[PDB]
RNA sequence: CACCCUCGA
């Protein structure tokens, strides 16, 4: 889906499989966190479905030894002195010593400030211990978390549930047309993007000799040349668009290991899984009611949340019993208007926009005479190939960008019995729509319930309308205070700040690095996990936020601002928390998840409608839903569901006929599946018989 | 305590931003007039924009042209920022032909009589030695935002590339009111409207369009039944 | 036996059904649901099921 | 500064603890 | 109403659209009509509207736990590709909007359309069939908006002032319209207390009597009220003629109002009134200033001054363990009790520190959603966290989510968090299995008769009289008295009967008995219905959803099974106790019972326990053998003292539980009889569901217990 | 004593449950009468003994079920249990 | 620019002085843009006349009870505040109301000076008891909207004069709501619904026409700048 | 269609 998803996948630890255990053979004890996972397996990133606890992500600094165990680094403490000597310990090796937490106060020389320090001890025992007892200590605060989990700002303020959802949904982010790095970051974005491998890094230092949208040629210092080719509009495994764009320009000095071109969800080498959106935290006329999201049509007009998706369509021409299927533009009983977009071969031409049902590859298959309906044979007499053309499935629509043809006649090695094979690539530019799923990094998820015009949105004092409205009620229950903090800092990053340096450094910013006392608008900041911005420093920064171009400070020290209702004009009675939040577009879009069926294919054995959207199947009226009908007493609706609407071979056809005739619905018959049941009970030497009121067995 | 008629005066901040003061207004009325004028300005101001483009070496959006740094998708995004005005009220074609090396900006476009580009310095593409760019741009006149016209709905063939049209020439509108709440017989609101445009039209022209819009619209109430 | 074989222990129920040569009186919600008859409940009971509606003699001119 | 090794954008960190070993 | 996409309806109604396209001559034949629909020619969109007109559809969201998990709606063609759902039905579907999906089904037959229009329409299913309390009501943002405008602010602008000095009474308005104009200018606040002349709202029955009384208040009659403009705006939403309510609209108050409206007023009135409340609630929740900010999450001011105490009591035990004075296993319980008091004292320090302007307090105190314990973890302290073992960790989570957890604090929170998710999945599995078992055991329990005529009922403890004379409401009135029908005439000290037989004990009808002094009723029960196959309507009682006597043919068995299985999702005794009860197992407690009424023989020692009973009348001594690890239940001895620990000499009756635990129902049957074992099962299961905050009416449980005792064994052929 | 019923809520379900004994019986009444009305609209151009047409005045393009449901509300039908 | 045709205004009469107006269909989202403006213009920008202050004989510092009448001072002020009146004279005008003996005081018992006109002579004011006497002077002014009595603190002389809230607006209560209507294919167009309840001084049609005229002039101030383009 | 994987409320 996006580079982070692939990286995490390659760093997975799965408990299932041969030699391990079966899913039915995994109690509540194999799945919960174990005290030895510290610094080795993340306790957060794990699915919440039936595979919870069985699939983990390797910790950041963890490695694997030749034996197979997972080692993690620790700083050796000599005599109450922190040393830069780093040694990797296994689980049992770690238990034989005692380690101090990463965020212990340390002297500039290495001596611990406090005599007592937090220490982890054998058997997963946490307690304070004297400074003269610490043998090792943790390397970094984020030592215990995964790559994705380390990508959550203010992670220390989010509960493990919403944090799990945030880390798991970051892997569901959709690559946008254009990518924007987040204002509020963590530091992990860079290395995540680079080590993911979906960018283009220079192997050896040099200068850019010639750069194009197609490739980038680097002239090294020694004299050699290396050319990196950009992957453009490539279909990902999940339909997302993997598109690389050069960053450097012609004649640019580039060092070794520098990002010269970044791909999907990347900006100057950092993971850009979403966009920075101006957020207001307020209820709005019920359109954002519990977890629904309201968005500004700006995001539609300016393609802020637009994404590219590519589908692969495939068809083959085989040898049949009565001849061979041929791919031809000449299709029986097809107008010249539908075939207007096809080339001479029956293939759609590049650039043509195709709706659902349109022909992409015209293939006809010869059908024998002994397979014709009596009405079909008469219609053939009263007026030998049938239509098997490749049509666009329901719900698909885009520009045809690529075609690939393989012909047995032309040396192309196809499976025995195939003469030709055509693959058509269709690309769709999906704008954000009502019902698409967005989410933040703190398990704060929601669908789009309404996209209002830019003028309807509550706008700030200077006229800038907000971009996204989140309901307030679904905030304090989930215990994801992160977003709140993230919101505040977000604004401080957009506007910048200037701390009063005169009369000394204020008492709150004494611990802030000198690089933070001044920040320009659209500044990039990092809030490392379990370190980073503390609530006090954030309070101060809100106190010293930069003014706008007119010289006015829009948000208060509390972080709230006065908004105007764009529909009525009256300002909202109370100040509202306003900021910038990083929102991602998740891969759960109505364009894919919408489905409906009148009729369609039926399973041959059970004669019940197929399942799944891809097979044009129907929804399953399960057992519980039958209980619902019975509870309502809707007897006729239940019979209808289980007979004429399902597997009544004659009943469903008579229903179709009665609908197109305007007549009434006929009487349901017997389900074919029950006939199958009787035959199956007979196959087990059980004589099942249906008796009438008189007693005679009926056939 | 009887009507005086309200007066409107204009104050110029920059070449494309003006403040309007309307006074005196009935108490409570200022915010409503600010919002009504703002809503009409942000959505119903006539402007011109590019309807479609056509590049010779390309057939759809998801490709690249040899010799240019930006792909077609980035070219279209950079072209979405193009500000243009048109006098024709009918489709009109602009042309762009440029050979590399160098940088292609909005000034390299040749506009037919009636249309005009207001920011010739906008970056469009970077051309290397092997770069050549030939582009036709169909510009129409409209208002608001209309999505890219489909080729199935239009009579356009395959070589035509439709683009989203952001017709609105206004950029940012806000307002503030100063209320005179001196506990006496004379209370009154003074409205300060702030209109910023994109050099496509002057703020006064945008406000005039909105004023004509609302005068015509509110005329419906005057006719009896 | 059809309402029991569809609950739990399908084989254990069908064996006893065949030994006892049990006959299923097709008069139960689960059973009629299986075979597609109207459930003997709600609008399926005989009081509401067999009903004829006839308009009162009052009628329009045409 | 944050991640000063490849030539990345200068992302400023609220970091109080130094990183002895890079990822 | 529900809103479905155009592309969904087009496919769903494909044959209907083909028919009408070939009728209106948009297509030559039905075949070309099919081609037109498949190519989506513009003619269909105008034609489709005629087809879907008043044609209901069914919306379903899995899991379909109860019958309100499927409801009928009138479809509305909407652009886009998402289904538009009404905000009030979300509770029934338990449907949030974070990616939830719903299935649509199109009823085809005329009978199917009628069943959907009448039985399954969302407006005809406002009440929960399990408890009778409304579901389609203001629930989250709506209740917050209403709690906002129905709040009395003492110092708000425009407040009523008494006549003093040179100015008369300030803040007395002649019409609510005048108050609206005053609020428009900015003089009056919507929450200020004022005096308003009302002319289109019935005054309270308290004041209507003294002001009018002789004749009911008439639409047009004027009267002065000491309310706020917001409360008046609220009282215009509920129907005309409802007594004006000058309360602050908490969620409980709104539920009470809508319940009274459902009891008195017809269905459609409630259906429309709740929509009006929805509109108002959203409008004012938008303008209620409800917002979350880091500043509004106020930490206790003395937080460190509160925390070091409990860290220090934790330190206490370490040397009473260092010198060996405390066992390592007792230390843990000691420290647990140390920090558990911490969280309570911190809660008290939090309630007073939080102002009422705080939006979190406006969210929680208005009954919208959430508890104050969540606010303690959020603003106070997370507290002691549990490891996957089960016992509380002797070390707490001192930090709050506002302060920022330490590395190890987060890692140690994760054990409990992940095991929470895991055992939640497992709990849901077991709950669903129990549900299907309950469904199959009672699937054929239908209301087949009107009245079985049986005197058999059961005695319900309506209330308990205190020694001073005051009557205490029994906590089980809601689940055991409501929706019942009488089985014995209600008699007070006088000969007047308060409620006749067979009158559904409604709310005012219960107030009748309670104000009459009678404290016990005999109500008809489905247990006592003596019908060959089905059950009678009189013994079943009121249909919790319909509000009236159940109609003949309603599958009350499935309704009971679903009503019991739906709340099984939230449990800890526990759910395995529910299984022990429904499966007639030999319980864990295995408490003995008195086989014969008589004198107790406490023969307690330390090696073992043996207790005998001397029959009060005849009989012989009955001996038992129990382990000393159990404990005697404080039986309400004949001395009238409930705290009478069972010692020798007490006069216990037959079938009296001796030691604490859970008595074996199998023996209760062969001791006291089927009636008493049924009652035992009912209230023993109800203890489990009530000790968790779940209100299931005893009716549904009785429907199942009735099926557990339908068979008898054969001693001699 | 209530706001105007709009759309599918008309006729009011409360008045409909007065001419009938229970929710379940009304369903059959309405549906079988709707079948009669549909047969009327399908046998108007051919044949005699056609089932009784819409008793009340039908709205333009009104569903047969709605017409039958209004007839039930106007006390224009009988029954036979 | 071009056209946006078929917006129609229809009126539904509920009472003789209350009407609903539907403007349909409007381009998205003009219904919201103009609805609030029209409501505020109706409630605040329609010329009317109303009572500014009064003075009851026998009340100087108590403002509590008047001997001989059932209603106390505040209730008297309330029933006098609902009195509907129109005036052609811009300056304040003084009316008198005097009635002695038992009986009922009505709005018809008022003596209007030349220039003013009372439109509800039948409004009940007070019930006069046996030997009861009520004399009150009424100051009538011309204005618009609703101005509170506190600003009228100066209109009461320090000699029994009591200022009252002035309901100058001839309209009493206005509400509005907007729904969605699909003219051709899109369902974005807006349908505006105004609900106006006024006094018998003017009909809803004339009130809405007055608000429309005022608003047309108001936005004509913006139209007079350059004059460019917008449809009809 | 048999199993398999990953995922969503």
């Amino acid at each position: 889906n996006n580079p982070l998803s692939g990286l995490t996948h390659k760093r997975r630890l799965s408990a299932l499989g041969p030699g391990g255990l079966s899913r039915e053979r995994a109690g509540l004890e194999v799945r919960d966190v174990h005290p030895s996972h510290y610094g080795r397996m993340c306790p957060i990133e794990t699915p919440e479905g039936p595979n919870i606890g069985l699939i983990g992500s390797l910790s950041v600094y963890a490695r694997v030894n030749p034996f197979g165990f997972i080692e993690t680094p620790y700083r050796k403490v000599v005599d109450g002195v922190v040393s830069d000597e780093i040694v990797y310990l296994t689980a049992d090796e770690e238990d034989r010593h005692v380690v101090a937490q990463a965020n212990s106060p340390i002297d500039a020389d290495g001596r611990f400030v406090e005599p007592r320090v937090l220490v982890r001890r054998k058997a997963g025992e946490v307690e304070y211990v004297p400074s003269s007892e610490v043998d090792y200590m943790d390397v970094s605060p984020r030592q215990m978390v995964s790559v994705a989990t380390a990508m959550i700002p203010f992670l220390e303020h989010d509960d493990a549930n919403r944090a799990l959802m945030g880390a798991n949904m970051q892997r569901q982010a959709v690559p946008l047309v254009r990518s924007e790095a987040p204002l509020v970051g963590t530091g992990m974005e860079l290395r995540a993007a680079i080590d993911a491998g979906d960018v283009v890094v220079a192997e050896e230092s040099g200068v850019i000799e010639e750069v194009s949208a197609d490739y980038i040629t680097v002239m090294h210092d020694n004299g050699t040349r290396r050319t990196y080719r950009m992957r453009k509009f490539a279909r990902s495994n999940h339909g997302t668009c993997a598109n690389q764009c050069p960053i450097v320009d012609a004649g640019d000095r580039v060092e070794a290991g520098q990002v010269i071109a970044d791909g999907p969800c990347t900006d100057d080498g950092e993971m850009a899984l979403g966009k920075n959106l101006l957020v207001a935290i307020m209820p709005w006329e019920g359109h954002n009611y519990e977890d629904a999201i309201i968005l500004s049509n700006r995001l539609v007009e300016e393609d802020v949340l637009t994404s590219i998706h590519i589908e692969e369509h495939e068809i083959d021409a085989r040898d049949t019993k009565l001849g061979a299927e041929e791919i031809t533009r000449d299709i029986p009983n097809i107008s010249d208007e539908v075939l207007a977009d096809l080339d001479e071969r029956g293939i759609v031409r590049i650039g043509a926009e195709v709706r659902d049902g349109d022909i992409l590859v015209g293939k006809v298959t010869p059908k024998g005479e002994t397979e014709l309906t009596p009405e079909e044979r008469l219609l053939r007499a009263i007026f030998e190939v049938r239509d098997t053309s490749l049509k666009v499935p329901h719900g698909e629509s885009g520009k045809v960008i690529g075609i690939r043809v393989f012909s047995r006649e032309d040396e192309d090695e196809l499976p025995a019995g195939v003469n030709e094979l055509v693959r058509v690539y269709v690309a769709q530019k999906r704008k954000i729509s009502d019902g698409d799923k967005l989410a933040g990094r703190h398990g704060n998820k929601g669908v789009i319930g309404k996209i209002l015009p830019v003028e309807d949105m509550p706008f700030l004092a200077d006229g800038t309308p907000v971009d996204i409205i989140l309901n307030t009620h679904g905030v304090p229950r989930r215990m994801n205070i992160g977003q709140i903090l993230e919101t505040h800092l977000g604004w401080c990053a957009h506007s910048g700040w200037k701390v009063d340096a005169a009369k000394g450094v204020p008492d709150w910013a004494a611990r802030l690095p000198d690089e933070l006392l001044e920040a320009q608008p659209n500044a990039i900041v990092s809030t490392p996990v379990f370190d980073g911005a503390q609530e006090a420093e954030l309070q101060g920064l809100l106190s010293c936020t930069l003014p706008n171009r007119d010289g006015d400070v829009l948000v208060d020290a509390d972080g709230k601002a006065m908004l105007f209702d764009g529909r009525s004009g009256e300002p909202f009675p109370y100040p509202v928390t306003v900021g910038y939040m990083y929102i991602m577009k998740l891969h759960h879009l109505v364009d894919d998840k919408i489905h409906a069926r009148s009729t369609g294919p039926y399973s041959m054995i059970t004669q019940q409608p197929l399942g799944g959207k891809a097979q044009f199947g129907g929804q399953r009226f399960g057992e519980m839903e039958c209980w619902a009908m019975q509870a309502y007493g809707a007897a006729y609706t239940l019979q209808e569901l289980l007979t004429i609407k399902s597997d009544d071979t004659v009943g469903r056809v008579k229903v179709y006929e009665a609908i197109v005739k305007g007549e009434n619905i006929p009487e349901p018959g017997i389900p074919e599946s029950f006939k199958v049941l009787l035959k199956e009970l007979q196959s087990l030497c059980l004589n099942v018989e249906v008796l009438s009121s008189d007693g005679a067995a009926i056939e | 305590l009887i009507s005086q008629r309200p007066t409107l005066s204009e104050d110029v901040l920059t070449d494309n931003r003006s403040q309007f003061v309307i006074e005196p207004l009935e108490p409570g009325f200022g915010y409503t007039l600010g919002n009504s004028l703002r809503r009409t300005l942000l959505s119903s101001i006539p402007g011109a924009a590019v309807t479609s483009i056509r590049i010779d070496g390309v057939l759809h959006e998801f490709t690249t042209v040899p010799g240019v740094k930006e792909d077609v998708t980035e070219i279209i995004l950079n072209l979405k920022s193009l500000v243009v005005s048109s006098e024709e009220d009918e489709p009109v074609t602009m042309y762009l032909r440029k050979q590399g090396p160098g940088e292609v900006t909005a000034g390299d476009i040749v506009p037919p009589a009636g249309v005009t580009v207001h920011n010739p310095g906008m970056h469009i593409a970077t051309l290397n030695d092997k770069g050549k760019l030939e582009v036709e741009l169909v510009v129409e006149r409209g208002r608001g935002y209309v999505p890219a016209v489909q080729n199935r709905a239009s009579g356009a063939e395959i070589g035509r590339i439709p683009v989203d049209s952001i017709y609105s020439p206004v950029l940012k509108v806000t307002y503030k009111v100063d209320a005179t709440r001196v506990e006496q017989r004379t209370d009154f609101d003074k409205l300060i409207l702030d209109v910023e445009t994109k050099n496509s039209i002057s703020p006064r022209d945008a406000l005039a369009s909105a004023g004509k819009t609302l005068v015509e619209l509110f005329g419906l109430a005057r006719e009896l039944n | 036996w059809l309402s029991a074989a569809s609950f739990q222990e399908t084989t254990r129920v069908l064996t006893d059904a065949a030994i006892n040569c049990r006959s299923d009186k097709l008069n139960g919600l689960k059973e009629n649901v299986i075979i597609g008859k109207l459930i003997p409940a709600g609008t399926g009971i005989n009081r509401y099921r067999n009903i004829a509606v006839q308009p009162t003699e009052e009628a329009r001119a045409a | 500064s944050n991640n000063s090794v490849p030539g990345a954008p200068n992302r400023v960190s609220f970091a109080k603890l130094r990183e002895p070993l890079e990822v | 109403q529900c809103g479905l996409p155009k592309l969904m309806a087009l496919e769903l109604f494909k044959p209907f659209v083909m028919k009408r396209l070939v009728d209106l001559n948009h297509a030559q034949n039905i075949k070309s009509a099919k081609r037109m629909v498949e190519r989506q020619r513009p003619q269909v969109w105008d034609v489709l509207e005629e087809v879907i007109a008043e044609h209901p559809v069914l919306l379903n969201r899995a899991p379909t736990l109860h019958r309100l998990g499927i409801q009928a709606f009138e479809p509305m063609l909407v652009e886009g590709k998402a289904i538009q759902l009404h905000p009030l039905v979300c509770e029934a579907f338990n449907a949030d909007f974070d990616g939830d999906q719903m299935a649509v089904h199109l009823p085809l037959s005329a009978e199917a359309q009628a069943e959907a229009r009448i039985l399954m329409l969302s407006s005809n299913n406002i009440l929960s069939p399990a408890s009778g309390r409304p579901l389609a009501m203001p629930r989250l943002d709506m209740v917050t908006g209403l709690y906002y405008l129905t709040t009395e602010v003492p110092g708000d602008t425009g407040e009523y002032q008494p006549a003093s000095g040179d100015h008369p009474e300030t803040g007395v308005y002649s019409s609510p319209a005048e108050a609206i104009m005053a609020a428009d200018r900015g003089v009056l606040s919507v929450r200020a207390k004022i005096k308003v002349r009302l002319t289109q709202l019935r005054p309270p029955v308290e004041i209507e009597a003294e002001l009018f009384g002789h004749s009911g208040w008439q639409p047009g009659d004027a009267w002065m009220a000491e309310t706020t403009l917001g409360r008046v705006m609220f009282n215009e939403l509920l129907p005309l003629g409802y007594p004006f309510v000058n309360k602050q609209m908490h969620k409980k108050v709104q539920a009470a109002i809508i319940n009274d409206l459902a009891e008195r007023y017809p269905m459609i009135v409630v259906a429309q009134t709740v929509d009006k409340l929805k509109d108002a609630g959203f409008y004012w929740a938008t303008r209620s200033g409800v917002t979350v900010s880091m500043a509004d999450v106020l930490v206790p001011p003395r937080k460190k001054e509160i925390l070091d105490h409990y860290e220090e009591r934790a330190d206490k035990v370490e040397k009473q363990f260092q010198r060996g004075a405390l066992n390592h296993d007792e230390r843990n319980e000691a420290l647990v009790e140390i920090w558990k008091e911490a969280t309570d004292e911190v809660g008290q320090a939090l309630r007073e520190h939080y102002p009422d302007d705080n939006p979190i307090i406006t969210i929680v105190d208005s009954g919208a959603t959430g508890n104050f314990t969540q606010t303690r973890t959020l603003a106070g302290m997370k507290g002691l966290v549990t490891n996957p073992k089960g016992e509380f960790i002797p070390r707490p989570v001192k930090s709050s989510f506002r302060e920022g957890l330490t590395v190890l604090e987060y890692f140690i929170n994760t054990h409990g968090a992940r095991k929470g998710l895991a055992d939640t999945a497992l709990r849901t599995a077991d709950s669903g299995y129990l549900t299907r078992r309950l469904v199959d055991v009672s699937q054929d329990v239908i209301v087949r008769e009107h009245d079985c005529q049986t005197e058999r009922g059961i005695v319900v403890e309506l209330a308990e009289r205190a020694p001073d004379g005051t009557l205490i409401r029994d906590p089980y009135i809601e689940t055991s008295a409501y929706a019942r029908t009488l089985g014995t005439d209600a008699v007070d000290e006088a000969g007047n009967v308060i409620v006749e037989r067979g009158q559904d004990l409604g709310d005012p009808e219960i107030d009748a008995l309670l104000a009459a002094g009678i404290t016990q009723v005999k109500v008809r029960s489905v247990l006592t219905c003596a019908t060959s196959t089905g059950v009678c309507a009189t013994c079943y009682g009121r249909s919790m959803a319909t509000g009236k006597l159940v109609d003949i043919g309603e599958a009350v068995g499935i309704v009971a099974a679903q009503s019991i299985g739906e709340p099984g999702t939230q449990l800890t005794g526990g759910l395995p106790r529910v299984q022990e009860l429904f499966e007639a197992r030999v319980p864990r407690g295995k408490a003995p019972i008195a086989d014969v009424t008589g004198r107790v023989r406490l023969e307690d020692g330390e090696r073992f326990y043996k207790i005998t009973i001397v029959p009060d009348d005849g009989g012989e001594e009955v001996v038992y053998d129990k382990i000393s690890k159990r404990q005697r239940l404080r039986v309400f001895k004949h001395e009238d003292g409930s705290e009478r620990v069972l010692s020798d000499g007490d006069h216990v009756e037959v079938g009296q539980q001796l030691m604490e635990g859970s008595a074996d129902p199998h023996e209760v049957l062969r001791v006291q009889g089927p009636r008493e074992v049924q009652i035992h099962l009912v209230r023993e299961v109800q203890e489990v569901y009530r000790a968790q905050g779940v209100s299931i009416h005893d009716k549904h449980i009785e429907v199942i217990v009735r099926q557990m005792l339908r068979r008898v064994t054969i001693i001699d052929s | 004593g209530y706001d105007t019923p709009l759309g599918i809520t008309n006729p009011p379900i409360d008045e409909l449950l007065d001419r009938v004994s229970s929710k379940y019986a009304l369903v059959i009444y309405a549906a079988k009468r709707a079948r009669q009305i549909n047969d009327y609209y399908n046998q108007l151009g051919e044949g005699i003994l056609e089932y009784v047409g819409p008793l009340v005045e039908p709205g333009l393009q009104e569903k047969p079920l709605s017409i039958a449901l209004r007839e039930i509300h106007a006390d224009l039908l009988e029954h036979t249990e």
